[PDB]
């Protein structure tokens, strides 16, 4: 593909996210979520490779489906009330089909079927813009229909994702499936706190995005997609696996790391609301990322895996192209705890 | 909510039910597709037309126009996948695992 | 500036600078044949850069200083023990085919690159596409086994497919006696020990395979050993090919930034030589991979990224 | 739910109101501060040790913008947090005020007159 | 030495190095004069001065 | 209290900055001269705390603890150099900071006036520890072990967030002031009994408390000789002192949810002292010692009177220097013969004459010889015990028989008897190792003297 | 080869004695393991054991023992003297107490 045809398309799907985000018309941010995926199937499908084909092509019919639901949540909205601003949504009808189409967009359990697959069939920096930049306009609109949302549907999905992304994570061998389990769980941690605080989804957001790119990154760096593969790269360059066994260990959720500071804020957040149960259930359902992080981390850095000869000619280059914003990404996702208080500027 | 209503609702269900129910080839469920597109062009039209929104007149044929940009996506994935097969079979969408 | 998607972006093209002397040539031929002087001669008259066989140390003359450095280090493979004990069980024959193919796709790497920046031609003795031949003749003789021959095949595989074959195929044939003779001359002691069997295998896969599929992408040019010396006559022979049958003419502005994009960066040219095939004959335990990789560490030049040295001359280091 | 997503007389992209002028600025002293810079020069080591360059003293000049830039920005984080916070109290002590029948004084008596239980330790 | 020159070697690029320091004096001169402002507007605002 | 942390802050860029020769030299005078510094402490008040400021204070219970934690970093630097000799700078600076982050942790928590921060820097303490066992433990069980002591903890742990973050939106605070002063009483339902048991479990499991207890086996073997050193001498402690400041706010309610943890501990002892008698493993021995003696902390705290308190204070301290010794002491003999049988090498008073010496103090403060402090401790919380019921004896007494019989087996079969004849790599005694055992042995004897200084803010 | 890859065979331990016969097992440069003995035998058992055991002993009294014995042993003679009970069964005055109004 043209490397002017690769920044349109990119800057496509950065402007219907945008849309979505600034429009206050339901048609409008129905039309951002369409021209998001419009410029996205192209970005998933840029080296060819077959498995990319299947990747794109069950994107696109989960993608559509959630658009359909969507739109036909917009029309039965409009029906009971002449309205297209986004509100408080007011038939409840329409509220469950939006919850849906938007859980279905995010791959929330049991809609999460497919981030698995299509993470695998993909390249590591479609992978990246997937996991990332692709939750931003659905997660902003259930912020702004936050009011109207059924809280026994919204956390029945929201505990559904933590304990698929948990158990799915552990019996896995191939990174991009990894880190797709890990972004259902984060996904479910994001939309349990949604109908009582928007400013902690707002946070947990954040510091799940800024690790999602470190750990992306650092997965770019040493261009391993096994944990076998993985497992070379000790003997190549030790710091990039040292960097990446302290970010497993804060996405694992461990204090004093930056990974810790969501669920710390989610938890208090509940129990101001009288939810005890479902705080707990998900602290201890979120043990099973961190068992399956630390399984990685034994992989990589905390122990030396067998290499292979041709890795000493590898020894006398090195790496091209840089990544500028790769530390600054590390250190917001490990050193960033003592701050927490900066919370307060999100609302 | 009059009977008609109700049909062009019935006619979302059905054509969101075919889509889900995957039979054998691809084309089927892009047909499914347009046709919950279709159901909401007419429901969406014959909500504005009755309470005499003026304006919200021009959001059918927006409506319209993004339906064709789906079509023209998936039929483009339709060719891929079939230059890949010889056949646009659901089945061989299998590479990719859970 | 860097050669990247933003000096495409403004300007820089490939195919302006291909003047119809690009030609990537190899010259193949069995061992103790005519074909580096043949070579040679060819990048004299063609006015085309030359490139020597890659060897056991052909990286460590592109990095660094051009000094070769311990065998330890670089290589861990010896041709001369390959020699004297062709079936040893510490499997050196195969650690020194699968060390010599990483050598020649890293020599074709550079060879692309130069082309595809500067438009000059390349001229090279062996490469990826005939490294087989030797893989063969091991396999063929004992010395390797089918394993090893497997693990070749899946990194020739997702190697050699991101890349232009040669334009012209030039062949020397000489027999095995009169090679066999020849070495008998040259006074090498470990190179006697080779046997007829096999390079008469050696001659086998380039005449059965190599050959008949490189002539179905361009024309071969096959020559005799009286014949290969005149090298004017080869040099006109090369200046009147009809080159339509490749798919060098069907190559674009983005295909060819692609391929540029790929020759730099050795390291993503090499990502698939390591592969995580456990084979006892090239898998390394974790202690002397330490140990050595640390020694590695250790030489003058290589602690630091090239410009940070303070140990060989670097200065201004630390407003770098 | 949103507590202050929409609060009356509120503009959209400002990041930093006029009224919050009126509350004194961090000290450059800050500790908050030191540990953005500190944070900044953690980012410098990485960077050099990624790149394969003596972590300590490769580039100074690189070192010092990325101190600087992590000081700056977290000047203007920290304003807006303590303005933010500043914002909650304001609210919550004036609906105290405009409420009285929802919190209502208490005369409190002393440990003298309250009866607590006693559980002996035995 | 090296065999390839090395082209970013003792001779640092001085423009980059120019550019980075400029950058960096410009953000804390416009950081201290904005303190600066701040105070004397808190100050100002709240009668203290 | 900077005047501590910030010292030993510095011992990070000090270490990082050293020649590739100095690092253990330097690391080892400057944390002693932390310890000199943090002996200051001791100067304690005899109705409140050292407030130092809102974040920090110092108490009577946390002191000593500090002075420990501090006085056992030059001991792991010096049992550590030796079997780190082959390995590389950086790695030797990566383990060298491991063990001043474990302090700079440590030191942090044992003074944290807040629940909260108390909590994370109690679970901030796993990372160096889990670091240090799984990068530097010497066979392929190291892993597990990791699994097992990251697990255990933290299914422990992660309630007692849910209740602190609960318990503040009712109280309004969490400071440990506030929470003693403005204390009532907890009511009898089941809400509070789920709450008891979320801020209990916790600290259960890091003592451990017998059923609870099998990560410590594995995680103390399998560990480096500084890792098993601070995982036995402070690691423990921190259940027992999170106990002690929670207990509090739990009254009335502990006088009958303490019921089965009582049982566990008072029948747990007998359980691990007897295993102790048919152990293979000599480090394994000496690990299940350690679940012997803390299961009277336990019963110790649940009891709630000033003697138990005061004899479980005393009894952290001892046996926090008693095992790192001992743990030392197999160290010595493991770094000769490679193998932690406790019968492969036997008779070794003949060829260590020194060391034997060494080994049988130990064993003698392990058993409680008094008037060691060991001794003192286990008396106090005895005479507790016995206030509280008087069957309580029984089974008291009957721990302190197996604790002799084990102690003084280790004793008999390490080195008395005949030497084996096949191994002869039997090496003098260094330096290094008898000047460990005397900083060891030394200030155990010398609290003898002034026992006040270690019987806890009840005194 | 029967063997899965290339390792280095396990090297048998150092004796620290072999090179330096008076050795201290500090370290394999005997002028830098001598400095190591020096300095740990010096700051471990002259300072901070003799000066911290020294310090420790000489601690002020801060637990205000010695005063409450002199607080007692005044208490105990103004009341004896007056015929008083040496100790009150009540440490809270019953005047500043209000109990609630009635038994039943
Ligand atoms: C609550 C407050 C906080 C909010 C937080 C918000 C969220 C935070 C971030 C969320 C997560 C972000 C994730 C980003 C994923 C990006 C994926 C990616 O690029 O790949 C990774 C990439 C992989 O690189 P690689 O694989 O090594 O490179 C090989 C190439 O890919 C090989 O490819 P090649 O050979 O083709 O190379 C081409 C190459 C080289 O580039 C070039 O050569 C340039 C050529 C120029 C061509 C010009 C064409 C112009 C014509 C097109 C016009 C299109 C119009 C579209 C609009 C239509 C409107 C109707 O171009 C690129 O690589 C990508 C170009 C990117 C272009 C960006 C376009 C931006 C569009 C903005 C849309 C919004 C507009 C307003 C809309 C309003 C509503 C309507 O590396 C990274 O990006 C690392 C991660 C970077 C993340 C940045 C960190 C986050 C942001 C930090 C900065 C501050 C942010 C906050 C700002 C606050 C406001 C001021
Ligand atoms: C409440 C806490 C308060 C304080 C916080 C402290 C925590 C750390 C600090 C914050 C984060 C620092 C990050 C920046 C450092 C990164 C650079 C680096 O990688 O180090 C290599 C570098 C050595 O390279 P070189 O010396 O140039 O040449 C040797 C070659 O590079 C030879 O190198 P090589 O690459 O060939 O060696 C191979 C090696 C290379 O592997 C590594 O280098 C490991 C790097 C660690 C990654 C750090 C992750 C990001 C930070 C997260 C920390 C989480 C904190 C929470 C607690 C959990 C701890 C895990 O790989 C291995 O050995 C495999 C072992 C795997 C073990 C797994 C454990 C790794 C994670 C542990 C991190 C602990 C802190 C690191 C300490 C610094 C080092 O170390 C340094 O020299 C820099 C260290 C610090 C510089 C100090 C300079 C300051 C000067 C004094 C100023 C005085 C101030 C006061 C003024 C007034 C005075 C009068
Ligand atoms: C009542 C005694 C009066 C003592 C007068 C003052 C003496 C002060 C000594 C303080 C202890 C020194 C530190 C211990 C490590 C020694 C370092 C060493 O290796 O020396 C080798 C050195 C050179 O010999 P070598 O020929 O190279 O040795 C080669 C082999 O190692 C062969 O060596 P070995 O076979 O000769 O073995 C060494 C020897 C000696 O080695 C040791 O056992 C030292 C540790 C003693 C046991 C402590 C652990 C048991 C728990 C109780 C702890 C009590 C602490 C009291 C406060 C201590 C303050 C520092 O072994 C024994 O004699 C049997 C030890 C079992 C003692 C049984 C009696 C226990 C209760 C005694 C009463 C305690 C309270 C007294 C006050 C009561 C009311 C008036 O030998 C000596 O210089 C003699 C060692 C000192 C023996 C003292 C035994 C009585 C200690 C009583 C406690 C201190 C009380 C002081 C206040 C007055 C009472
Ligand atoms: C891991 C830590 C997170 C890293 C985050 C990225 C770091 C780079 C900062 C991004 C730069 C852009 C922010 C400032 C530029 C202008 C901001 C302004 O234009 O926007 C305002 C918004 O300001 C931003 O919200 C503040 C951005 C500050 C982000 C930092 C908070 C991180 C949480 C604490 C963790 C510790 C981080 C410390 C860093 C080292 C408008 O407010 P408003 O339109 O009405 O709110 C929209 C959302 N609502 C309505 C739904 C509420
Ligand atoms: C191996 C190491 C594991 C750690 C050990 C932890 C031990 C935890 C045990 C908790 C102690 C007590 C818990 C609750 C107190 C009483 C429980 C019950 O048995 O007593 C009766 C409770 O009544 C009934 O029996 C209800 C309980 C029956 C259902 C619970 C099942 C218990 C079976 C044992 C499960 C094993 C525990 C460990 C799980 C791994 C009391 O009679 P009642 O007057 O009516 O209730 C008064 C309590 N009020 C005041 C709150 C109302
Ligand atoms: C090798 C040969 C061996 C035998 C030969 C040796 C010769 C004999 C030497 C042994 C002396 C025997 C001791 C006899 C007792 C006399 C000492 C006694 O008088 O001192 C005590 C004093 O001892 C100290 O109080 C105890 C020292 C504290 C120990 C701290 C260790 C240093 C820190 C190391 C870190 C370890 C971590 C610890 C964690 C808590 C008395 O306390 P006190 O009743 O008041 O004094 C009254 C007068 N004052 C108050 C004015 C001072
Ligand atoms: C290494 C293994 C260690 C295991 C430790 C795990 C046990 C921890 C103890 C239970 C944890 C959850 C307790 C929740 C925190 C308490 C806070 C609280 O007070 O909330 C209670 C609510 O308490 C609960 O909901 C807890 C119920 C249990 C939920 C999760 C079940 C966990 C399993 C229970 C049994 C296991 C506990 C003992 C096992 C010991 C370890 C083997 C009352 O609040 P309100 O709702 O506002 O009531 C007043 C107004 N209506
Ligand atoms: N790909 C290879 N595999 C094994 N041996 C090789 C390979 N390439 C070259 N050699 C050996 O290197 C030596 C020189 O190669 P050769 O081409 O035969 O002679 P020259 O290049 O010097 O004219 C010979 O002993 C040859 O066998």
């Amino acid at each position: 593909m043209n490397p002017i045809i690769y920044t349109t398309l990119i800057m496509t799907v950065m402007s219907g996210t945008m849309l979505v985000m600034i429009s206050s018309h339901w048609l409008l941010i129905w039309i951002g979520f369409e021209m998001n995926l419009l410029a996205m199937i192209p970005v998933l499908m840029k080296n060819f490779n077959p498995r990319a084909t299947e990747a794109a092509t069950k994107y696109f019919l989960t993608q559509a489906t959630a658009s359909m639901m969507l739109m036909m949540a917009i029309i039965i909205n409009l029906l009971y009330s002449g309205q297209w601003t986004i509100t408080k949504m007011f038939n409840p009808v329409a509220m469950t089909m939006m919850t849906m189409a938007l859980a279905m967009k995010l791959g929330l359990s049991p809609f999460h079927f497919w981030v698995p697959e299509v993470t695998q069939g993909i390249s590591l920096q479609a992978g990246l813009l997937l996991l990332t930049w692709q939750k931003l306009a659905p997660l902003s609109v259930l912020c702004q229909i936050s009011q109207s949302i059924n809280p026994n549907l919204m956390l029945t999905m929201a505990m559904l994702s933590i304990l698929i992304g948990g158990w799915g994570g552990l019996n896995q061998t191939q990174l991009r499936k990894i880190m797709a389990y890990s972004s259902i769980a984060h996904m479910g941690w994001m939309t349990a706190v949604l109908p009582y605080n928007t400013t902690m989804t707002i946070l947990n957001l954040l510091i799940y995005i800024t690790m999602t790119l470190a750990m992306f990154m650092l997965l770019i760096h040493s261009s391993a997609t096994t944990t076998l593969s993985l497992s070379h790269t000790w003997n190549k360059m030790p710091v990039i696996t040292s960097l990446m066994m302290v970010t497993l260990l804060s996405m694992g959720g461990l204090p004093p790391l930056s990974g810790f500071m969501p669920k710390w804020m989610i938890i208090q957040e509940m129990t101001k609301n009288e939810s005890i149960i479902m705080p707990t259930l998900m602290a201890m359902t979120a043990l099973l990322n961190l068992y399956f992080y630390m399984r990685l981390a034994y992989s990589s850095s905390l122990t030396m895996f067998p290499s292979t000869n041709n890795m000493k000619m590898k020894w006398q280059f090195e790496h091209t192209k840089q990544m500028k914003l790769l530390p600054t990404m590390i250190v917001l996702s490990t050193l960033v705890l003592p701050m927490t208080p900066a919370l307060s500027s999100l609302n | 909510m009059p009977l008609v209503y109700m049909n062009i609702i019935m006619a979302f269900a059905i054509a969101l039910a075919g889509l889900l129910m995957y039979r054998s080839h691809l084309m089927s469920s892009l047909l499914c597709l347009e046709g919950m597109m279709l159901s909401l062009f007419i429901m969406s039209t014959l909500i504005i037309l009755n309470t005499h929104f003026t304006l919200a007149n021009m959001m059918p044929i927006i409506l319209l126009v993004f339906a064709a940009c789906e079509a023209a996506l998936g039929l483009s994935l339709l060719v891929m996948v079939s230059n890949t097969y010889g056949t646009d079979y659901v089945q061989n969408l299998n590479l990719l695992q859970c | 500036l860097q050669y990247g998607p933003l000096a495409f972006v403004l300007g820089e093209r490939t195919t302006r600078k291909l003047t119809e002397t690009s030609k990537v040539i190899t010259v193949d031929g069995n061992i103790c044949s005519g074909k580096g002087r043949l070579a040679r001669e060819i990048a004299e008259k063609l006015g085309l850069r030359h490139f020597p066989e890659a060897g056991i140390h052909y990286a460590d003359s592109t990095t660094g200083d051009g000094k070769p450095l311990d065998v330890q280090l670089s290589g861990n493979c010896s041709l001369e023990k390959f020699y004297d004990d062709p079936k040893s069980n510490d499997g050196n024959s195969y650690r020194l085919q699968s060390w010599l193919y990483a050598s020649r796709l890293l020599q074709y790497a550079d060879a692309l690159e130069h082309l595809l920046s500067t438009g000059q031609g390349v001229v090279l003795e062996r490469s990826i596409y005939s490294d087989f031949v030797f893989l063969e003749a091991m396999y063929r003789q004992g010395f390797i086994r089918k394993q090893c021959v497997e693990h070749y095949n899946e990194v020739k595989k997702v190697t050699a497919c991101e890349y232009l074959p040669p334009h012209v195929v030039v062949y020397v044939d000489v027999p095995v006696p009169e090679i066999q003779s020849r070495i008998q001359k040259k006074g090498n002691p470990h190179e006697m020990k080779i046997t007829a069997a096999y390079l008469q295998d050696i001659e086998n896969a380039y005449k059965k395979t190599f050959l008949p599929e490189m002539s179905e992408k361009c024309e071969v040019l096959q020559y005799s050993a009286r014949e290969a010396e005149d090298a004017e006559k080869v040099v006109e022979d090369i200046e009147y090919l009809k080159c339509d049958k490749g798919p060098w003419p069907d190559q674009d502005d983005r295909t060819f930034h692609r391929l540029r994009m790929l020759v730099q960066n050795k390291l993503e040219v090499l990502n698939y030589t390591t592969i995580p095939v456990y084979l006892p004959e090239i898998t390394i335990g974790a202690h002397q991979s330490d140990r050595v990789f640390q020694k590695f560490t250790e030489l003058p030049g290589r602690k630091y990224s090239p410009g940070y040295n303070e140990d060989v001359g670097d200065k201004w280091i630390w407003l770098k | 739910m949103t507590m202050m997503s929409g609060r009356p007389g509120r503009v959209p992209l400002q990041f930093l109101p006029n009224e919050a002028r009126s509350l004194p600025p961090p000290k450059l002293t800050d500790p908050r501060l030191v540990y953005m810079g500190f944070l900044g020069y953690c980012s410098g080591l990485i960077d050099n040790a990624i790149r394969r360059r003596p972590v300590v003293s490769a580039g100074l000049h690189r070192q010092l913008l990325y101190v600087t830039s992590f000081v700056f920005f977290g000047y203007y984080l920290l304003k807006r947090q303590d303005y933010m916070y500043a914002l909650r109290d304001h609210d919550m002590f004036a609906y105290v005020k405009s409420h009285p029948e929802d919190f209502p004084e208490k005369d409190k008596k002393t440990y003298g007159e309250i009866l607590e239980e006693f559980h002996p330790v035995r | 030495k090296f065999y390839i020159r090395e082209p970013p070697h003792g001779s640092p690029d001085w423009l980059k190095v120019g550019l980075t320091l400029g950058t960096s004096v410009f953000l804390w001169i416009y950081l201290i004069k904005q303190h600066k402002e701040d105070v004397l507007e808190y100050k100002r605002r709240n009668g203290l001065e | 209290m900077l005047k501590i942390i910030i010292p030993t802050t510095m011992l990070l860029p000090m270490t990082w900055m050293s020649k590739h020769n100095m690092i253990w030299i330097n690391a080892t005078v400057h944390s002693l001269l932390i310890s000199l510094i943090s002996l200051s402490l001791l100067n304690q008040l005899g109705e409140n705390s050292l407030n130092f400021s809102l974040t920090f204070f110092s108490d009577s219970l946390s002191a000593p603890l500090l002075v420990l934690t501090t006085w056992l970093l030059p001991l792991m630097l010096m049992a550590s150099q030796s079997h780190l000799s082959k390995e590389t700078t950086t790695r030797k600076k990566l383990y060298i900071t491991m063990l001043i982050l474990l302090q700079l942790f440590l030191i942090m928590t044992f003074t944290a006036t807040e629940l909260i921060l108390f909590y994370i820097l109690f679970e901030a303490t796993l990372v160096p520890t889990l670091i240090i066992i799984t990068r530097w433990g010497n066979q392929t069980e190291r892993l597990n072990a990791g699994l097992y002591f990251l697990f255990y903890t933290l299914a422990g742990s992660l309630p007692l967030l849910v209740a602190l973050v609960y318990i503040q939106n009712t109280t309004g605070s969490l400071n440990f002031l506030i929470i003693h002063y403005w204390s009532h009483p907890l009511s009898n339902s089941w809400s509070n009994i789920f709450m008891w048991l979320a801020c209990i479990m916790a600290f259960m499991v890091k003592m451990p408390l017998y059923g609870l207890h099998l990560w410590l086996p594995k995680a103390h073997v399998e560990a480096p000789i500084a890792g098993s050193m601070v995982l036995a001498a402070v690691l423990l402690k921190l259940g027992g002192y999170g106990m002690m400041r929670i207990t509090t706010i739990l009254n009335p309610l502990t006088n009958y949810m303490a019921y089965p943890f009582l049982m566990l501990s008072m029948w747990g002892m007998i359980m691990t002292s007897s295993i102790c008698l048919r152990q293979t493993d000599l480090k394994s021995l000496i690990a299940y010692s350690s679940v012997s003696h803390m299961a009277l902390v336990i019963v110790a705290i649940m009891i709630q009177t000033p003697w138990s308190f005061m004899g479980a204070t005393a009894l952290m301290i001892a046996h926090g220097l008693t095992s790192s010794m001992l743990f030392c002491l197999a160290n010595t003999n493991y770094e000769r013969v490679h193998s932690r049988t406790m019968i492969l090498a036997r008779g070794l008073q003949t060829l260590l004459p020194l060391m034997a010496t060494w080994w049988l103090v130990a064993s003698l403060t392990n058993l409680a010889l008094p008037p060691s402090i060991n001794l003192i401790g286990e008396l106090f919380i005895i005479t507790a015990s016995f206030s509280w019921s008087n069957i309580t004896i029984i089974l008291m007494g009957m721990n302190m028989m197996i604790t002799a019989l084990y102690s003084l087996y280790m004793l008999i079969t390490t080195q008395r008897g005949k030497y084996t004849h096949h191994i002869n790599n039997i090496k003098p005694s260094f330096t290094r190792e008898n000047a460990l055992m005397a900083l060891h042995i030394l200030p155990l004897l010398l609290l003898t003297l002034n026992p006040k200084m270690i019987l806890g803010p009840l005194y | 080869p029967t063997i899965r890859l290339q390792e280095d065979p396990d090297p048998e331990d150092e004796n620290l004695y072999e090179k330096n016969p008076d050795s201290h097992g500090y370290d394999k440069d005997p002028i830098v393991d001598l400095w190591n003995m020096r300095v740990v035998f010096f700051f471990g058992f002259s300072i901070v054991l003799v000066l911290g055991s020294t310090f420790v002993a000489y601690l002020p009294d801060y637990r205000m023992q010695e005063w409450a014995r002199r607080e007692a042993e005044r208490l105990v003679k103004y009341r004896e003297a007056n015929g008083l009970p040496l100790m009150e069964s009540n440490c809270f005055d019953p005047n500043k107490i209000q109990l609630p109004e009635d038994e039943d």
